[PDB]
């Protein structure tokens, strides 16, 4: 399983 | 402040790949007990899939005279809870960062707090 969630939060942090 | 609050300050729209991908992961163990969760807004609210949840993803046997199997009262919700909070830091898993009365309270922000921390360290249970 991959899930899109990780990348999502990943992006959110960056901000 | 983390990225939750930004998910819901900064981009709200993608509140549903968050529910969807959370509610898989929860269903995924309690089907294992003929259980099943069709909205993260209300059902955790009690405590009880919480606590059952943690002893399956545990490999604890959690006795019912150890919780309240069927909450009456805004109390025994907030100790289910508080006790759901307790076997996850016996997992291993950090103190969460909301307060057992925030579940309770159906505040989406900490039930998607609390579930995204098990899916992180639980993701790999078959």
């Amino acid at each position: 399983n991959l899930s899109e969630l990780d990348r999502l939060l990943l992006e959110l942090n960056a901000v | 402040r983390d990225a939750f609050d930004t998910l819901f300050d900064h981009a709200p729209d993608k509140l549903n790949v968050v529910k969807k991908t959370l509610i898989t992961f929860v269903n995924k163990h309690l089907n294992k007990l003929n259980l099943e969760v069709t909205e993260l807004e209300t059902q955790f609210a009690d405590g009880v899939y919480l606590v059952l949840l943690m002893g399956l993803l545990e490999g604890y046997f959690v006795p019912l005279h150890s919780f309240f199997l069927t909450p009456d009262s805004f109390e025994q919700k907030v100790l289910n809870v508080s006790f759901a909070f307790e076997l996850m830091q016996d997992g291993g898993l950090e103190k969460p960062k909301p307060r057992p009365e925030d579940i309770v309270n159906c505040d989406l922000k900490s039930t998607l707090r609390v579930l995204y921390n098990l899916f992180t360290k639980y993701r790999n249970v078959e």
